């Protein structure tokens, strides 16, 4: 009866976006339109990534250029995770699950394929659940700030820290053990963590696509987020909030 | 823009 009664876990597990697919079994596998396709991918993932962040309660009380913020400073950290999560519940974090019509092997993308792993085994390693992951991913959302800080600042940290407890609470109805707890919620803070360092080497080797592109098609959303974000990676304006200091 | 629009939806 009180399981009518939504709390916010519950909600985060009914806006979670639907799966996507690559549109991809010609037939030849060249690193153009396997690229090509990711950058279409992408796109779709992040469309998919706005609807989604515009459904977390405390995203809307955010000013609009907030909103905008977050997502071109997290898109990335949303995806690797994302990606991970899957290829972690698919394939136990041994193969790279983009969609289910495109599982690929190790193999161009080194750097990528190891870092991309990492996070997979990582979610594999700590077994972590749904409702876990779903928390973690939010919290993915507000990884990051201008230094110059929000508009709705006071705000943001406010939601933010409310979605720690939650990741907490996933924690405790998991089990509850005992100071199992303790060392779950610092395992699972820190893999958080090493995820600016997993998305840096990921951002970089996308915009060395971008530009150095050499012809690739890519799509708007991406474009645009990658063109907009580049000066502001470039110029520091970017803060990594961590949860080990 | 493009993400303006589709945030403000
Ligand atoms: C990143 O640099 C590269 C590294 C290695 C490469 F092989 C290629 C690149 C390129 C730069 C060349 C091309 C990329 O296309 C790479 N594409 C992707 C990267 C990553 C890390 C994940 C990706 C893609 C494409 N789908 N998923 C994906 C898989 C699973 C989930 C999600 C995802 O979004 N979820 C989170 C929010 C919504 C959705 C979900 N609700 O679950 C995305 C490009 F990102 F567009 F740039």
């Amino acid at each position: 009866l009180p399981q009518l009664t939504p709390t916010l876990v519950s909600l985060l597990e009914v806006i979670e976006p639907e799966v996507l697919y690559a549109g991809y079994d010609s037939v030849p596998d060249s690193t153009w339109r396997i690229m090509t396709t990711l950058n279409m991918l992408g796109g779709r993932q992040v469309i998919a990534a706005v609807k989604w962040a515009k459904a977390i309660p405390g995203f809307r009380n955010l000013h609009l250029d907030d909103q905008m913020t977050l997502l071109q400073y997290s898109w990335m950290y949303l995806m690797a995770f994302a990606l991970g999560w899957r290829s972690y519940r698919q394939s136990s974090a041994n193969l790279l699950c983009f969609a289910p019509d495109l599982i690929i092997n190790e193999q161009g993308m080194y750097d990528q394929c190891k870092h991309m792993l990492y996070v997979s085994s990582e979610l594999h390693r700590l077994q972590v659940s749904y409702e876990e992951y779903l928390c973690m991913k939010t919290l993915l959302l507000l990884s990051s700030v201008p230094k110059d800080g929000l508009k709705s600042q006071e705000l943001f940290d406010e939601i933010r820290m409310t979605y720690i407890k939650e990741l907490g609470k996933a924690i405790v109805k998991r089990e509850g053990n005992s100071s199992q707890n303790w060392q779950r919620f610092y395992q699972l803070t820190k893999l958080l963590d090493s995820m600016h360092e997993v998305v840096e080497n990921l951002l970089n080797y996308c915009f060395q696509t971008f530009l150095d592109k050499m012809s690739i098609e890519f799509p708007e959303m991406l474009a645009e987020i990658i063109t907009n974000q580049i000066p502001k990676y470039s110029n520091g304006n970017i803060k990594k909030l961590l949860f080990h200091q | 823009a493009l993400l303006r629009y589709l945030l403000d939806k």
